[PDB]
């Protein structure tokens, strides 16, 4: 009875964590790719102004 | 004193004193007269078993819900249900307690007026107030904006709210809900041989729906998988043995929510009436409504609905907006928790419809300033 | 003590203490009452959001500017705007600070008298002075001659000045300004399918106008080019997604300045009212006015206007005179910078309208020697 | 030969040969695919019933209008409607007849260009011309001045004209029309218990609106009277029995025209957009426009609107001017009668867009001199 | 009992779900903030070029 409830609850519990794990790692990778994009865009005109610093 | 936060609902009456976390007494709202003759003398057989008592003697009763779709169709039975709720499940006389009923949006006026007239004349409460079932569910989430989809058992309604200002022209009320899903499940079970007809066996089909059905993330792929393998067939033991095996009826019953053409309804699913309700709003509050979509009500407890709905809305919505679906674990009692919070507020303490006010203006007071 | 250099304007209120470089607080001058009903209790909902607060809740408000064309049409709202400006954006009580308002030329007297009466009775300032919005813009350029075209958002006026002696018979005030350009842009956007109607969406159209529109150097060539290639179509993302693409609406919206026949106005463009304002002046100061044409005001910030205007005037003017158009990068706040400079002068310190003087002659003191 | 005066409209397509008094064939513009399965074989079931045929089989169809607000949103369905109109309701091949379509003001260009491209490529007419729906309604009244309020079923627009010279800067187009009134009536009927949801039942609500609703002369007095007596409650028999009784929903549905805040629209009613459209005109033609206010379009057929509108405008307008509202009994077909008159003129015979001209300049010819 | 060996897991997935939900909510929010900043920088560059567009 309640045993069956426990089995069902535990079995469904494992479902949510594992599926979310892949999404979490994909989010991390996409975040890092975008941050690298911005950093690459950041330093270029930064150095351009460094050259343009007082001409 | 303390306020009584009753919540009639349609399928489960939830009640309890204001200021707690969960309703004190939750029991089905069914009143069933016996139908056979009865030969034992002096057995103490009553003429109508209401509430949770009629879910144990349902073998010889004819259960009939007194609330069809939000509206109340049988006032005597509803009065009986209220009397039971006050006197036996809470054991507090109503002469010393304010009450806070709840009502679906866009309901007939006469229903609300009769409700207040009953509460003031028969039970003789000190003061009662009627609130829309979606604003409470928004209270419980602790938000102040957001568009709430409250898919109960009687009627599914979708009230958008921004900064506390409700948008009355964007309420989309649809009459597909848990009861129609129960009937459709009972109708598709006949494709394997299991026939449930009696009004008592509707409860068994409801239990099957609650324990087994789930919402598929993608419908066609699931239909193809269930037709080849057999990894989905889950079995269930009836109240007398003779286990049954549910195949692709598992995700076809709750799929009716997203394709109401299954039960012959014309309208669009709950995935598209939310987007339509958003698009009727102004152009500057659509981002906030997109980000704060709230789910409530019992029928939104299907395993896997918070992902299907998000996928559908993301398909419909513009690609830039972020779509987020708030699905608290306490979904079923969200409306009642919100009702408790609202009744516990000090600012709200002067909005009750005091009895002397009703005596001066009649039952039509509810449509007036005291909404 | 320090003086408060307020500048009512029409569209953006700019204020700050005298002697700085830029106004301390710049915020739209709109007062918007909520229009929906409001269901959340205790949310702390106010009855009117003014200033920059109503540009964030504009989804459920009905914004309405209190200043139509220079003149003030709704005195209660203007008083509310001033109260907000003094107490919340600067946080300095007006009881201890002189004020220097600004007013367009050729405005009704009653407007100015009511302004001074409010400043002396409600806010109870020590002394206030009203100055013409073009003389300040001439101060900021550091000149002492020149004809200044101050195309604000309410009204465009063109005051010529020589050697510090203003020429009152040569002021040409025209009521086409940024607001009419916003309305015309909102009206021509409908030719592609985008319909903006609500008073909140006027702000979105204003943002489109600010970010995308530009003044064409030659109108017919641009109309021909935009009708063949597609190098002009710039896209823009609404506050909810659904990007839009503006074609030849880009340079047709601000072209109304040079051809007021587009919005049905009879008068000549800002390129020809300047030449007419010059020709009314005496024959010996026309060279200096030709060489020192000054631009100011917000609406003169369109990319490419300082060349179109110079080309037009060079076409109209005699071939020998040199036409030069002064377009400082700090055009928008030019009037306020000039106001700060004027308030910081020692020679000006005895021109304020002291309160005892107002008590002796009434509000009609402003038209008297203390101008 | 004779010209075909078609008039697409939105809700009723009206067509007929030029030179008559009334359109030959008037039928709703709806195209409804069947939605159920269909078991009888050989019944001759088509795939789409258009026009008046789908108002008789509407019980098993899903009617959908191809024109939303003036603009056309579904070009295939509109092509089907035109094909039906030409071949079955008039039975004249389009290869031998000029056509005169009508279009609302301020509509997207692409709609008009696609319309002319269809008429020239698919139906292959000899020559077609597109005219603004308000100038025709002014033709039919036999006037040459006046400001015409053409409140159709899709969109309400208000074009002022003087001495034959239209004023393009004073056209006020508002998107509230008969369809929104039908939806609002269907939404307020739910306050008594009657729920209409299906797209087929929208037609029943439209019939209720046409036969029962009327515009109140004074709104508050009617609201007070309907809440005390019962002299207003008129009953109506549904297509299956079960008569319904409409109370104060009678004059609340068409009141939305004068208070568009009921359906959440911000703008002002049709009583105040006419006055605003007049005030944008020049100061010397306002008396003539005041005296020659013209009503047209279907939605202006409510019993008692020509008095409410006159009372409202007289309240707004200066007390000296005389306010007169022309409301001919043939209001519904006023646009088409005017179209017939215009097509029958000899002076107009050289304004058609001849096919060789289209072949030389493409569909963009319509915006050119041949307007 | 057999109840606890699963109820231990039943409660166990609760904190798992809470951590995953709060983490993913933060991840999406910061990702959207980064995307908005990158869009702002790109628009800054392009429109700064076009506001110049020679003088
Ligand atoms: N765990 C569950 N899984 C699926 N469906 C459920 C679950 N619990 C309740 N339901 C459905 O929801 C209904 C109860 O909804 P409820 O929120 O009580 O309605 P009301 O708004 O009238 O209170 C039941 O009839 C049942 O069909
Ligand atoms: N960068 C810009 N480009 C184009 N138009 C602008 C720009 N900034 C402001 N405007 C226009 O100018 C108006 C602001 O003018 P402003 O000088 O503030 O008026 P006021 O004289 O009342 O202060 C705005 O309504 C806007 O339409
Ligand atoms: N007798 C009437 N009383 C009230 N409303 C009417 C009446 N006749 C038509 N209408 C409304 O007007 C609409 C028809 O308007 P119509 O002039 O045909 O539009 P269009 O300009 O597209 O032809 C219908 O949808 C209906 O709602
Ligand atoms: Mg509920
Ligand atoms: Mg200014
Ligand atoms: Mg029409």
């Amino acid at each position: 009875d309640k045993l069956k409830e426990a089995e069902t609850r535990a079995e469904f519990a494992e479902r949510s964590v594992t599926k979310l794990e892949k999404s979490i790692d994909d989010l991390e990778d996409e975040l890092y790719a975008q941050k690298l994009k911005y950093k690459a865009i950041s330093e270029e005109l930064d150095h351009a102004l460094n050259d343009m610093t007082s001409i | 004193t303390t306020a009584l936060v009753c919540d009639n609902g349609s399928g489960l009456v939830k009640a309890g004193f204001a200021g707690d976390d969960a309703p004190r007494a939750v029991f089905p709202s069914i009143v069933g007269r016996p139908r056979h003759q009865g030969v034992m003398v002096g057995m103490g057989q009553k003429d109508s078993y209401v509430g949770d008592e009629a879910q144990s003697k349902r073998g010889i009763l004819t259960l009939k819900y007194p609330i069809e779709h939000g509206i109340i169709t049988n006032w005597d039975d509803m009065e009986k249900i209220w009397h039971h709720t006050f006197y036996n499940e809470l054991r507090v006389a109503p002469e010393e307690h304010p009450t806070l009923l709840t009502e679906a949006p866009l309901n007939p006026k006469a229903n609300r007026e009769k409700m207040t007239q009953i509460m003031f004349e028969t039970f003789n409460v000190p003061a009662m107030y009627v609130a829309i079932q979606a604003v409470l569910s928004l209270y419980a989430s602790g938000r102040t904006t957001g568009i709430v989809l409250d898919s109960g058992d009687g009627v599914t309604h979708n009230v958008p709210i921004y900064e506390g200002y409700a948008l009355p022209h964007a309420i989309m009320r649809l009459d597909l809900a848990g009861r129609d899903l129960t009937d459709y499940l009972m109708k598709i079970l006949t494709e394997r041989g299991y026939s449930f007809v009696t009004t008592a066996e509707r409860e068994i089909v409801r239990d099957i729906k609650e324990k087994l059905c789930y919402v598929a993330l993608d419908f066609e792929n699931e239909m193809a998988t269930a037709a080849s393998s057999s990894s989905l067939e889950k079995s269930y033991e009836l109240p007398d043995g003779q286990v049954i095996t549910i195949g692709n009826e598992r995700f076809r019953c709750p799929e009716t929510l997203f394709q109401p053409s299954f039960i012959g309804m014309e309208s669009a699913g709950i995935h598209e009436t939310t987007y339509n309700s958003i698009m009727k709003c102004d152009i500057d509050i659509r981002k906030d409504l997109y980000a704060n979509n709230v789910l409530s009500g019992g029928t939104t407890m299907y395993p896997g609905i918070a992902d299907r709905m998000q996928k559908e809305i993301t398909a419909l919505a513009p690609s830039t907006m972020k779509i987020k679906i708030i699905a608290p674990p306490e979904r079923k009692y969200s409306v009642w928790i919100g009702g408790s919070i609202l009744a516990s507020l000090s600012t709200f303490q002067q909005m009750w419809i005091s009895k002397q006010e009703y005596d001066e203006a009649g039952p039509s007071i509810v449509h007036r300033k005291c909404f």
